């Protein structure tokens, strides 16, 4: 069974330093990328830092660059991020996501369960339309975002995921390139896009497929994820 | 490689190819022998230390930091022209011959002469075993060697019929830059692993030899 | 003491009639030999070992060597009347092409000693970088050549006909004689050094072995090495005499002067060998070189 | 010995019959049909990162992705189009003298004188890849490994026999028996439903895969066959042998239809394999170059040469977009 | 006329008190490549040639008076 | 006795084949190879801006 | 008016039968002879400067 757990989150003063430390138990931690996801209180998901598999590539946010710092331990299949400045923006909810890179991959299958940090008192833009859609079973329904760039790349693959997050719960991956169904997904889901409008459709929606839905781009670091559209029922 | 994800592929793809190169590094320090000849010859019982790891059977005796791989090809059972050729590239054959079998001895002639002479094996050198000294010492005096030799003409005694019998086997080489390394063995000898080390050492040289143009 | 007087010199015309045939004759058999083993190692591209690559450098510097010698020769015969330019870049070429063979060939010594002594070690290993031990053995050459390059130009003589010799101004005379180590260090006594090195040690391990083909290894190997010091000593053990008598350690005289020309003069023709005989000495004396050019007349 | 006249007068009836059939040879028929000139080919890619002798190679069903099995015990999935490597699988044992790809990408079969045929898990939950079953029941070495699906497999070995196996189970559902020697090729038809094995005693036989029945036996050769393929469209095959001859045989008229042979070619044929229109028979052959044959007209079209040493296997895209070739050189290259 | 190797000093030793009477030409050389000095080369009326000191004031006088 | 009794049989089964003539089979492989010939990129040579190689 | 530094060697040719006046024959580095007046002072300026050399 492949499980992330996360531990190390409080409440902690501005200007102190915490440290945030994912174990690895299921699978091979030495070849995964892993990244840290964090999501503000009933705002969004916002991507933090990324480490390549054997810590050679290294990338951080522009809003934490230089004051956060990412480690590997192969070894213990643990992943540490070191804060060394806390303001009043760095609580959120911080996730712990793997990914491996190479051809007709699925690089963001599996998300922690996340731990919760609080704290006491260019770039390609992804815009969704809405925010809440309300929807009875049975209907079919279509998510839309775009994007300010083009996503798709010359080598002929658009880089779009599509995520999905029931209440209560981690974010689960469905479509990861245009249309590619995740491992496990219901195949009533389905994508398409062009360029720079995609489509999310949800054909013969069940009861379970509420929750919000979040749109991200892999194309150029730093990744930037959507608004957040919510399913309501 | 423009991509995000591209590049993390070609970071994978380099990744890979250093273990590749390690890898290559950790086995030119071993040394590929071919183990042959006839059934109950000691072609399983030549190094006591054995150390093995229906088919093909790996043995890795190591010796004066020098990692030895013995191969031994009986069982397969099959046609040797077809698989044979995975051997080329082994440093030597290592050919056991049993003096007290006066019935196979005929058998192993034929196996000696076909894999000397074959067009793989045309410049690996061969270490040739003669086992059971005792055996055969004791076996000529109640039969002398002439049913299973006709032609044999010498004195019956151990040192005129042991030779005799390494001038046959030697009389197959047929080629040149093959030299063959012969040795008599019985059931109580332990310096067997000495006999090959010098023996591969040796092999080296001449290939070497011949590499860097001296000859 | 009226003795003193000037020494003239003296100019003898059966020299100058036979160095144009010698060197005519050398430029030629260095040429063919070179080309036939750039031919045989180029065409087939099966086998290409470590020692393929030194031979190709080796045979590439005295092909170079050759291409220069025949304006060496005319220069011989009627003296630099070539200008300055030529004589820089002749110079330069010369001077490189033949620190490089030099160092190649003990590069090829250290391949060996490598092959043979350490054969069961690791370290025989590191006989793959002939790419960059090349290129390093040529950047050096080109090093060393620098001096040359700096200061030759033609000097005219009432004496004597014009010669690409060096100008380093007042004490031109003493900078020469110290500029005179890099040739008979990094030219004679370093890579005699390596090679007797190698080569004796290569002898100590073949000696104890019972390989079938040792004892023509073994006369190879004193052959390369009679070979090149029969080549090369005798040029350096005059021009030592030659900067033992400018030292004044030896006493000079008009005669001593004569004679140390004459000898470097032969001592020069003589070691120009080098680049017509390497071909049959490291290369043709193989039986791979002799089957591929054997072949490549299909 | 009255079964023994039996048998012989039923090779007469089927000689005689055979011969009945024949009206014009395929050199004669095809005769008025322009040549296809010269298909010179030029290297697009080479393939380096083996440390020994490659002995097999098998194409990807999505035309990127390669397979490749060498001495070394490393079986690597290259990524044809940009030459990255994929996957790394170490082996168990070193001596692989086959390896297949399944058609749907998700699982890798690959075995050697091991006498088993390793099936290994690429779509794996953990991120590795993992020994998902290893088939067990041969005697004698394993050759050509062919998948039918992701949970059946046809092998082939020196048992003179072949195999159906099933990956979920282990056991060997059907054993092809009718050899005379070592087998040491097979292909899989198109239409999945039968298949060509070339075996040592110079003799190539259809087999049925939901029968286990010999349909037919193809004869001519003078030496053990080395390679098979089918043309095209499953209704011919042509094949590889030491004799330095290829053949093509037509499954319908039971009769070979065109030799394949050179003066100037002593060394005989290690792969064979066809173009997608079928029209062009590439052959790799011990003399460490590849030739091109119009399979209509036994002309050589051209020559792949460049390897420096014996061409150990050959492959054709599905679109037939590039040749991938391997060598005991330890190099692959992808022609075009 | 002739091809030399290495270029050398005109003079080894160095005489002095030449009569003018006797002198026929004299040649001066500035140390150059050829050599690390002075050299004074004087060709007398039968044909010998002698070698002077440069430092010397009277070859320096036997040179002013020539010219 | 026993090991060549299924040997005959198979002859047997081997015999019964609706055989078609070569001049027949030859014109069929014939026209496969006319008829899918503008898809093949070896036969005639691909577009440079069409290769992936 | 040679430059110093161009001159190599200085030759003076005292008056004789082939010849009734003094010659100074300069010989210059790039090997070209010119003639010099004798009666210049600079001459004898030169020929002291290149003795005290």
């Amino acid at each position: 069974d492949v499980q992330l757990v996360e531990s190390g989150g409080g409440l902690v003063q501005p200007g102190g330093s915490r440290k945030l430390s994912c174990s690895a138990s299921g699978f091979a931690f030495s070849s995964f990328g892993m990244h840290w996801v964090r999501q503000a209180p009933e705002k969004g998901l916002e991507w933090v830092a990324y480490i390549s598999s054997g810590s050679g590539t290294i990338y951080y946010a522009d809003t934490v660059k230089g004051r956060f710092t990412i480690s590997r331990d192969d070894p213990k299949n643990t992943l540490f991020l070191q804060m060394t400045s806390l303001r009043s923006e760095d609580t959120a909810m911080y996730y712990c996501v793997r990914s491996i890179y190479y051809y007709g991959s699925s690089p963001f299958d599996f998300w922690g369960q996340g731990t919760t940090l609080t704290v006491s008192s260019s770039d390609i833009v992804m815009t969704q339309a809405t925010s809440s859609v309300p929807v009875t079973p049975g209907e079919s329904v279509s998510i839309s975002c775009r994007s300010s760039k083009s996503l798709l790349h010359s080598n002929g693959n658009t880089y779009l995921y599509w995520f999905l997050q029931r209440p209560g719960q981690s974010p689960q991956l469905l479509i990861y390139r245009m249309s590619n169904l995740a491992s496990g997904v219901p195949d009533r889901f389905s994508g398409s896009g062009s360029g720079t409008a995609f489509t999310l459709t949800i054909s013969r929606l069940e009861a379970e497929d509420v929750g919000v839905y979040y749109c991200m781009q892999h194309l150029e670091y730093p990744l930037t994820f959507g608004a957040g559209t919510k399913l309501e029922l | 490689t423009l991509s995000a994800e591209e590049r993390a592929a070609l970071e994978r793809s380099k990744a890979i190819e250093k273990n590749l190169k390690e890898d290559g590094i950790s086995a030119a320090k071993d040394v590929k022998l071919l183990l042959l000849g006839a059934d109950n010859s000691g072609k399983s019982t030549i190094v006591k230390q054995m150390k093995i790891i229906t088919g093909i059977v790996e043995t890795h005796f190591t010796f004066k930091n020098l990692h030895f791989r013995l191969f031994d090809v009986g069982g397969q059972r099959s046609e040797r022209k077809k698989w044979i050729h995975c051997f080329e590239d082994v440093t030597a054959i290592i050919f056991c011959v049993d003096l007290s079998d006066y019935n196979r001895m005929h058998e192993s002639l034929m196996l000696f002469d076909s894999i000397c002479n074959n067009k793989f094996f045309i410049d690996t050198s061969i270490i040739l075993f003669l086992n059971k000294k005792d055996l055969f010492g004791e076996k000529i005096k109640k039969s002398p060697l002439t049913i299973c030799f006709p032609e044999y003409t010498g004195p019956n005694t151990y040192e005129d019929a042991a030779a005799y019998i390494q001038a046959q086997f030697e009389s197959k080489n047929r080629s040149p830059n093959k030299e063959i390394y012969c040795h008599m063995t019985c059931a109580t000898d332990t310096n067997n692993a000495q006999v090959i080390f010098d023996a591969v050492t040796d092999i080296i040289i001449a290939n070497n030899l011949r590499g860097c143009g001296l000859y | 003491l009226l003795d003193a007087a000037p020494c003239e010199p003296e100019s003898l015309e059966i020299n100058k009639y036979f160095v144009v045939i010698i060197y005519a004759l050398v430029f030629l058999l260095s040429l063919l030999g070179n080309s036939l083993v750039m031919l045989v190692i180029l065409y087939s591209r099966v086998g290409r070992s470590v020692t393929d690559v030194y031979l190709l450098n080796l045979a590439l510097a005295d092909l170079l060597f050759a291409l220069t010698l025949p304006i060496w020769a005319a220069s011989k015969v009627n003296g630099w009347i070539f200008g300055t330019f030529l004589c820089k870049v002749v110079s330069l070429l010369k001077e490189v092409n033949f620190y490089s063979g030099i160092l190649l060939l003990a590069c090829i010594s250290v391949d060996r000693y490598l092959a043979i002594v350490h054969a069961t070690r690791t370290l025989t290993q590191k006989r793959y970088l002939v790419k960059f031990i090349c290129l390093s053995i040529w950047g050096l050459s080109l090093l060393l050549a620098l001096p040359v390059l700096l200061f030759r130009r033609t000097v005219y003589s009432s004496n004597v006909s014009p010669a690409c010799y060096e100008d380093m101004g007042n004490n031109t005379a003493n900078w020469r004689m110290l500029l005179r180590i890099l040739p008979q260090s990094f030219g004679f006594i370093v890579p005699l050094l390596i090679m007797l090195f190698c080569y004796g040690f290569t002898l100590r391990t073949l000696f104890k072995a019972h390989m079938g083909q040792k004892h023509r290894a073994m006369r190879v190997i004193f052959a390369v090495v009679l070979i090149f010091l029969l080549c090369w000593l005798p040029y350096n053990l005059v021009l030592l005499a030659d900067t033992l008598m400018r030292t004044q350690v030896i006493q000079e005289t008009c005669e001593r002067r004569n004679h140390i020309d004459r000898a470097l003069d032969a001592t020069e023709i003589l070691g120009i060998l080098h680049s017509c005989l390497n071909p049959l000495i490291y290369a043709f004396i193989g039986q791979k070189f002799r089957h591929g050019l054997l072949k490549i007349l299909a | 010995d009255q079964l023994r006249q039996e048998a012989e007068q039923l090779k007469n009836q089927i000689r005689d019959a055979r011969k009945a059939c024949a009206d014009a040879t395929l050199s004669q028929i095809t005769n008025n049909i322009d040549p296809v000139g010269r298909i010179q080919m030029r290297t697009r890619r080479t393939l380096r990162g083996h440390l020994a002798k490659i002995y097999a190679m098998h194409w990807g069903t999505d035309s990127r992705l390669l397979v490749s099995a060498s001495q070394d015990g490393k079986l690597i999935i290259w990524d044809s189009y940009t030459t990255n490597k994929v996957h790394a699988i170490p082996l168990r044992s070193s001596w692989v003298m086959t390896c297949a790809y399944a058609p749907s990408g998700n699982y890798v079969a690959c075995g050697g004188l091991d006498n088993i045929c390793s099936i290994y898990n690429l779509k794996t939950r953990e991120g590795n890849v993992r020994v998902s079953r290893e088939l067990a029941g041969h005697t004698g070495y394993l050759s050509c490994c062919r998948f039918l699906d992701d949970n059946q497999i046809v092998t082939s070995s020196g048992d003179t026999t072949c195999a159906l196996w099933d990956i979920e189970t282990g056991q060997q559902t059907t054993t092809f028996t009718g050899h005379t020697g070592d087998v040491m090729s097979l292909s899989l038809a198109p239409d999945t439903r039968l298949f060509v094995s070339g075996a040592c005693d110079a003799s190539a036989k259809l087999w049925d895969v939901r029968e286990g029945m010999c349909r037919q036996t193809f004869t001519g050769h003078e030496s053990d066959i080395n390679a098979i393929c089918f043309f095209p469209n499953g209704n011919a095959f042509a094949t590889g042998s030491d004799d330095a001859t290829c053949r093509l045989f037509d499954l319908r008229a039971d009769q070979e239809l065109m030799t394949y042979s050179h003066d100037n070619i002593i060394c005989g044929i290690t792969s064979v394999s066809f173009s997608k229109s079928g029209r062009l028979l590439l052959a790799g052959y011990d003399d460490f170059n590849c030739n091109v044959w119009d399979a209509l007209k036994a002309d050589r079209a051209g020559v792949l040469a460049g390897h420096d040493n014996r061409v150990s296997c050959l492959g054709v895209t599905d679109d037939g977009m590039a040749v991938a070739t391997g060598s005991w050189d330890s190099f692959l290259k992808i022609w075009n | 006329a002739s091809v030399v190797t290495e270029l050398r000093c005109q003079c080894l030793q160095t005489l002095q008190g030449i009569h003018l009477k006797n002198i026929q030409s004299v040649n001066v050389r500035s140390p150059g490549p050829h050599c690390a000095q002075t050299e004074v080369i004087a060709t007398l009326k039968n044909g010998k040639k002698a070698c002077l000191n440069p430092a010397s004031p009277m070859v320096q006088k036997i040179i002013e008076k020539i010219l | 006795i026993a090991q060549a009794r299924k040997l005959v049989e198979q002859l047997k089964m081997e015999a019964n084949i609706d055989r078609i003539k070569v001049s027949k089979a030859a014109a069929d492989l014939m026209a496969y190879c006319e008829a899918h010939a503008k898809e093949d990129p070896l036969l005639t040579p691909v577009p440079a801006s069409e290769n992936p190689f």
